[PDB]
């Protein structure tokens, strides 16, 4: 099997760099979030424009939806996250407590929980309820470059620079393992399967791996892209053939066969870093957003 | 931040 994924949109509504596109759980919208200090929400499956959200005092650098896809949360370079209303575009919360560039961000899959990473090199547990901090792990010795809950929520995969991806206990904030390259690359992104099993670990060697955390061994290795210089996200595409989807520093959406390793399609249009995918909820349906001299969004379309 | 290379 081989996708056959086509652009259907694409989406001008930034005057800066876009830095994270997410689709909600229920498959309705597709949020974008950009260095020009505002949040953007559109229809997923016709890019029409919903709204724009505004609060943050400087950019943003990644959003996140709660599972009921009513909440959105932020991290931005104002120092803080925040917890917004969507439907009314209300900033709910301030979440305060990084001193630096708050860089990532994930609810849990219960959505009581935000996790976030900082270039402060911490990680902290918030309560979405109060807007309290519940735990600051000292996770990392370089900026913290992705964050992300398995779907167990017990567990968080952090990476950064420092070229570590670690596992921590939610309960208990305990790192449970770290995960150790010898070579050490500076790790830009990292996600768990769709299974817990595995996490996807970007590293700025223009590589991306599949590793069992447990056992510490990579079990797939996707290349051909180009990856040296920004926290590019990855994903699991499942809907239908079983895909790994990055975005690339040569301006293509990647696609590869999550088994055989093999690109199987390149996606092309975009004339800047696409700095950032993601992968509809029950379509197949890709986004993509490039940096500054793009500054658009992409909805591309397959049929497997 | 994520738009500027570290």
């Amino acid at each position: 099997v081989k996708p056959n994924y086509a652009l259907k949109f694409t989406l001008a509504g930034h005057t800066k760099a876009v830095s994270s596109v997410k689709f909600s759980p229920n498959g309705e919208w597709l949020a974008s979030s950009s260095a020009d200090k505002l949040i953007k929400i559109w229809g997923a499956y016709d890019g029409k424009f919903e709204k724009t959200i505004s609060g943050h005092k400087l950019g943003i650098s990644d959003v996140a939806w709660s599972s009921d896809s009513n909440l959105l949360v932020s991290a931005s370079d104002d120092k803080t996250l925040k917890i917004w209303d969507v439907s009314s575009g209300k900033c709910l919360k301030t979440l305060k407590g990084h001193s630096n560039y708050v860089f990532c961000c994930n609810f849990n899959p219960q959505s009581n929980l935000i996790v976030s990473g900082s270039f402060d090199e911490s990680v902290r547990i918030w309560d979405v309820k109060t807007g309290k901090c519940l735990k600051t792990l000292p996770a990392h010795s370089d900026p913290v470059s992705a964050v992300h809950f398995n779907r167990d929520g017990s567990l968080i995969v952090s990476s950064s620079y420092d070229g570590l991806c670690r596992i921590w206990d939610t309960a208990s904030g305990q790192c449970l393992k770290t995960l150790i390259d010898d070579d050490n690359p500076p790790v830009s992104f990292v996600k768990f399967s769709p299974n817990g099993k595995y996490i996807l670990a970007a590293t700025l060697d223009n590589t991306l791996k599949l590793w069992d955390y447990s056992k510490g061994k990579c079990l797939k290795t996707y290349t051909g892209h180009k990856n040296e210089k920004y926290c590019i996200f990855a994903n699991f595409s499942v809907t239908g053939g079983k895909w790994i989807v990055s975005g690339s520093e040569d301006n293509l959406v990647y696609i590869w066969n999550l088994q055989t390793k093999e690109i199987v399609q390149k996606l092309q249009g975009h004339t800047d870093v696409v700095i950032s995918t993601a992968c509809h909820p029950t379509e197949n349906i890709i986004a993509s957003a490039a940096l500054e001299n793009d500054k658009t969004i992409k909805l591309w379309k397959s049929d497997c | 931040a994520r738009t500027e290379v570290y």
